[PDB]
């Protein structure tokens, strides 16, 4: 029919409750809080329209193409339990709307402009159903869980890491000294802090030289393969790649990147470089809580976690539950499975809004880090299982006897938990006894247990299901 | 304040920071492997550690493979049988390290691996 | 002596007697502590964990000097009218930061502290970027003056237009729409932020037809034209590949989605554009995921300063009157942060720190989204000449098509400019100025008739 | 337990109860077995030897999951009117294939099975390429719509012409023939498939004179022209 | 063989042999090394060479590929090889396979003292 | 008689080593050595990884079988007529070969070829 | 099930997987070489295996060449003579490995090569 200029409600075209989703569609679950007076169907339609094909007034150029084929569509709205003005609006986006292999493009559409609409008071993207037809266009992890364990010859227990401290301010030579002492005591890894890039107090290439010396000295002394995640995060892509190239030259096993502060375009490039050069890639999620902490607005971490498995990383931090940073238990178990498993069925009790099928994309190893210590070892082993990296920065360099004893305490605590679990002990109920029993064998563990016995982080989480 | 030793304490990955495993300790790890429905296998080597002789590129190390003792014990339901093979391997190679591994063929990865015998003086 | 164990962060990181240094980066955080956590301890935890500290004492602090390197909470004040909320001011020594890297700056200041269990909410409101740090950044590839000089355009806001529907048009239809809009009087058209390369339209085909359209409209009108070709991509190599073809085609301007592509890629692209003469339009897609709520996130003025540092010639800055939120006073404040050389502290406009840019070029603010001809007087009054006003729906939604829609917007804008220049008050006489131009412009009259009842009046979520 | 030795392929690779997955690549083979070879065994041998199996049992199947990876003959039907011929349908899991590589796909599905002694003949009739696999390929550099848009040609079939004699013409005569054809109304002319670079005409010389001809005919007629 | 096999006027066509004249074959490099050179590079003389394709054809991980390779070469084979359809796939990416198979080639060569390869 | 329609002169182009592979096992070693001679590669995939004792014993069985065939041939034995006896004789020296011989003694691939001269 | 040995069974290419060659076995290989009209030659080395010290590029190995004992025996028609030279080489270098090779000068390649003497303890 004729082109009729002017404004009409988005719901006339973009609210389609009769639509049956296609297995190729990307599905989004948005928690939407409309302004007073805006019907939920119009709020959901506006979000679908303005993240896909529509604008605020009718345009004649819609007649040159097929909105039936390309429009995003809000196909279901459900009120949120306990809220008087919040809804989960479900939006389906045709596969053709997205650039293959580009997380950047996916986010640009789905979360590019709709969060600022005047007609909404708040908007949070809770989950995305990434269809196999779209995920197969991504490389994903450079190596993945199985391959990483096979490269490092490490099996049967969580991996153990440690961020060097103070966060900033140490020289390159002191960084390598701290690294050597930690690795020789029993940790598999140490790492640059997320904000250690290249600075006046320590330039990156000097750090890379001394940390390589440290990795190889501790590996020769212990006979176990060691690594120190060298940070490639940088101000430009050319500097990022320059840093990764020198880690490749040094022959080390693993580098790291801050995927959100460096960004997805850079991260995806680095993941390809790491795949082509045999480097494991540890991903730090710096800045995620700016986006994912509040229930009413932002993006839940599970979406950021799926996006990193697509863009690519071999490890990603996923919280500790029991440490210094927030991480509600059930929602954490839900995204840990989204990061590691091949097929995760819908389970709203764990915040999984959609069934997610990864069609053999490799899994990412979740990393628990932040305010944890030896007494947490049973709980961490129980929550995450063997496919995880448990990192103790303050929990190693804060040991009263120094780094090597601090590393030994954590390695002994972890091995005692693994042995007990394998023999059939209940880590969730006997953890303190298992740790105390190992104190008999390990003076280093006994000292760590004494210093941190009264330390617990118990605060109500801000985000609850 | 104790200083962590710098020699004579070389390690062998999982369980090597605990006291030496007794025969009952080894049995319990093998029972865990079998109840979990994993396949046990023994491997052995006269060289106990990795090194880098042929290449130094990322992720390349020599010494990660050890030699397979016979074949994986597909269909094994008795931990005692695994111990009998360990005894046969030590009798055949008393100067070799012997490790027991267990794998899941669905995920295709080793889920457990530990040293079960070290030669005299190692 | 080294004393292992946990002690409160405030013992080392709350330093109310500290006098800030002209080289320090200063941050203003709106912090909501959990019940039972003193505001001094919450501010100290934020300073510690974004600089040098962790949760327990480490002996390695003794190898260096925390006095030299620690971030420090030097002032805390309650927010009037809010319950349990404070503005905590933190000073970070210059040495903590990697030169030229917005990525590194954000990694420290907002990397991990927003997730601390001891806080209920945290928002970064402003950053004082010292000249000693900003001089390590290239900044805009060109900047306001150079852009006007390259395009020979002076004396009025520039005019743009996003092609619509957002997705689904073929390359050839994209160029058709571009040509019709530019030939009617717009200076620019643009790829929508999410138009990158897709099954319905691959980028290289779009770049070829849009170049053809830019040059045909320029030849017909005699005015320099541009169409912002999107370099946003999944990888850095694809982003540079796209910019290199725009360079080969000889076009004047490309665009990038700096937050979804990311700062490391954006900074690389800004250097490429400086080295190859390309203006760089920046789209702020995804900013409202971060900057909408007053209690948590990062205010857009911080994202705006970060873009002026990483580099862009234009950046969207809101419309105030259109379909997306933009409170007026706070918008005027960050518009000055984007364009001016020196912006004095002014809490009535949300400027928490005096900001001195030491001659870094200014960025042209872009007002876009849900605007139409009746908004022209207000937009001209709010932004002034150094702005780009973009009408996507407001051009392609004209009843007579794209060229008449573009002419209606160009006529409306020039009528506002002429009136303003003669001394008329756009804020009070705007409707009369638009009605007078309708007496001689049938194109404007048709646009005015379609959109006369359309206004976007909603209470903003963020207020100063 | 690992049991060494030979067993029929059908015991593992003929799975008539299998329900195909939307991610599987499906093949339809017209198979003519040797006399004495049951059609189920012939179909199973084709599925096995184009996916995971070999001629005797290998203990290494136990390191992985044949349930996950094996190709499987899930349906066999006789061809009406033919003697000893069947259509055997085989399903291959998506994971068996290298993304973006037609070479790898053909290497598995038609690499070795056509030479098996147990078959008299084998023809691959069709393949169902699932969206999950085709999305890993670029496909046409442009495609129908874009090509028409670049050349500004709509509303009718395009017209071409191969230059002749197939071989033996000089570069300059090639361009002469090209220009005369294009100027009369054809959209395109082309090199014959076997015209590459040869003693009678080297490629770079041909490319120079054919470009001259494309542009002369385009200037004279006003229509966009090409010579492949 | 470009177009003639599809002519309507034929029911069937098979190319049985080609006489390649020396004037044309001399324009080709041919084998990178050839029989003599290969035997000389590997120091293997007096008997057929022995190889082995790893199995199952597809489905093994990179680490298991290298394990299979090492065990075969150390028992006396000169070579093992990737199956023809083993290129790079979700169950095993090529660069990981190349790393573990090189480790296997060099371990078996060191143990046996004979030059080994894995194609 | 060997399907060579034209005389072919390679003017010193290097030769290519032919590779015999596919469904072969230890009992075939004499025939393969007789057909191809020394300049060949004989490949045993299933014939190695299908050995009851695993890969290294399977490789040893094939290496021993091949060396026994080469030694016998060099001493003047007729591989085309004494192959089974040569393989059986080597079984005394090699338990690995004896095991392979037991598993595959009844396995032969005898089908009429589709292409005949 | 027997485990293939991992040590003490280093190899020497063709014929090294068969039982030790007797003098009559060595004679028959030399008669085969001579009836085939190949030229015999002896070579010897105190190092028995290849290694890679100078380069690791494709196809480069050290240790492939051994030292020539005198010159190839052009015109030899008596296997006994070749055995006499083998005896002279072992007498001169009892701590060296000695191998016998035979070549065809038309195809220019060695057609036979085998170890004829290993020093005590090797
Ligand atoms: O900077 C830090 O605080 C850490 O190095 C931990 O130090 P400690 O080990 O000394 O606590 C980690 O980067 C955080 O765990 C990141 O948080 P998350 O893992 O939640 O992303
Ligand atoms: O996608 C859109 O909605 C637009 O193309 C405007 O379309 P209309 O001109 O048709 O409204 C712009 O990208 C927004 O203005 C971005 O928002 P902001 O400028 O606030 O970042
Ligand atoms: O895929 C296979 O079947 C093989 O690996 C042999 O496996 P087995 O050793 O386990 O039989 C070979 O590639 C075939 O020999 C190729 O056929 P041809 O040599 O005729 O080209
Ligand atoms: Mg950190
Ligand atoms: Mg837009
Ligand atoms: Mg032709
Ligand atoms: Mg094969």
């Amino acid at each position: 029919v004729g082109f009729k200029a002017g404004v009409k409600d988005y719901k006339l075209t973009y609210y389609t409750p009769e639509y049956e989703t296609k297995d190729t569609d990307i599905l989004a679950a948005f928690r939407v809080t409309p302004q007073p007076g805006v019907p939920p169907e119009e709020a959901g339609a506006a979000v679908a329209a303005e993240s896909s094909t529509g604008t605020w007034t009718t345009v004649w150029t819609d007649g040159l193409t097929s909105l039936d084929r390309y429009k995003g569509r809000c196909y279901h709205i459900e009120p949120v339990v306990g809220e008087d003005n919040q809804y989960i609006a479900y939006v389906a986006y045709p596969l053709d709307l997205f650039e293959e292999g580009s997380v950047t493009n996916m986010f640009t559409s789905i979360v590019g402009n709709v969060f600022g609409f005047k007609a909404l008071r708040a908007l949070r993207l809770e989950d995305l159903r990434i269809p196999p037809t779209y995920s197969k266009t991504f490389q994903g992890p450079p190596h993945g869980i199985q391959v990483e364990r096979d490269k490092l010859n490490k099996y049967g227990r969580p991996l153990l890491g440690c961020t060097i401290k103070p966060k900033l301010g140490l020289s390159a030579k002191n960084y390598g000294r701290a690294c050597y002492e930690c690795l020789r005591g029993g940790l598999d890894f140490t790492k640059d802090d997320e904000n250690v890039n290249s600075q006046p107090f320590m330039r990156w290439r000097d750090r890379f030289v001394f940390c390589a010396e440290a990795i190889y000295k501790s590996q020769a002394e212990t006979g176990e393969i060691k690594g120190h995640y060298l940070n490639a995060t940088a101000g430009t892509c050319e500097e990022m790649i320059k840093r990764a190239v020198f880690a490749r030259e040094l022959g080390v096993p693993i580098v790291m990147h801050d995927y959100l502060t460096g960004g997805f375009t850079a991260n995806t490039s680095l993941a390809h470089y790491c795949r082509d050069n045999g480097l494991l890639l540890h991903i730090h999620r710096a800045m995620h809580a700016v986006i994912d902490r509040q229930k009413n607005h932002g993006m839940h971490f599970r979406v950021l976690a799926k996006a990193l498995r697509m863009s690519g990383g071999d490890h990603i931090h996923a919280g500790t539950v029991v440490g210094k940073l927030e991480g509600e238990r059930e929602m954490t178990l839900g995204f840990v499975d989204l990061l590691r498993d091949d097929f995760i069925e819908k389970d709203r009790a764990r915040g999984i809004f959609f069934t997610q099928d990864w069609v053999s994309m490799p899994g990412v190893i979740p990393v628990a880090s932040g305010g944890i210590h030896v007494w947490h070892m049973p709980a961490l082993t129980e929550i995450f299982g063997d496919d995880s990296v448990l990192q103790f920065g303050g929990g190693t360099l804060g040991h009263p006897w120094g780094n090597a004893p601090g590393a030994a305490a954590n390695r002994v605590a972890l091995e005692a938990c693994v042995q007990a679990r394998n023999e059939g002990r209940d880590l969730a109920r006997e953890g303190n006894e298992i740790i105390r029993s190992a104190c008999k064998w390990s003076p280093e563990l006994a000292a760590a247990c004494e210093i941190w016995k009264a330390i617990k982080f118990e605060f109500e989480p801000v985000d609850k299901l | 304040m104790q200083v962590w030793p710098i020699e004579g304490i070389k390690k062998f990955e999982t369980l090597s920071y605990l006291p030496p495993l007794t025969v009952e300790d080894l049995l319990k790890q093998i029972e865990y492997l079998l109840r979990s429905k994993w396949v046990p296998c023994l491997e052995f080597s006269k060289v106990g550690f990795v090194y880098r002789e042929n290449h130094r590129s990322p992720g390349y190390y020599d010494g990660r493979y050890w030699t397979m003792w016979k074949l994986p014990m597909f269909g094994c339901t008795d931990a005692t049988q695994v111990l009998k093979e360990l005894e046969e391997a030590k009798k055949a190679y008393p100067d070799a390290f012997v490790r027991i591994i267990g794998f899941d063929n669905v995920r295709q990865v080793q889920l457990i691996s530990f040293i079960a015998y070290k030669p005299p003086g190692c």
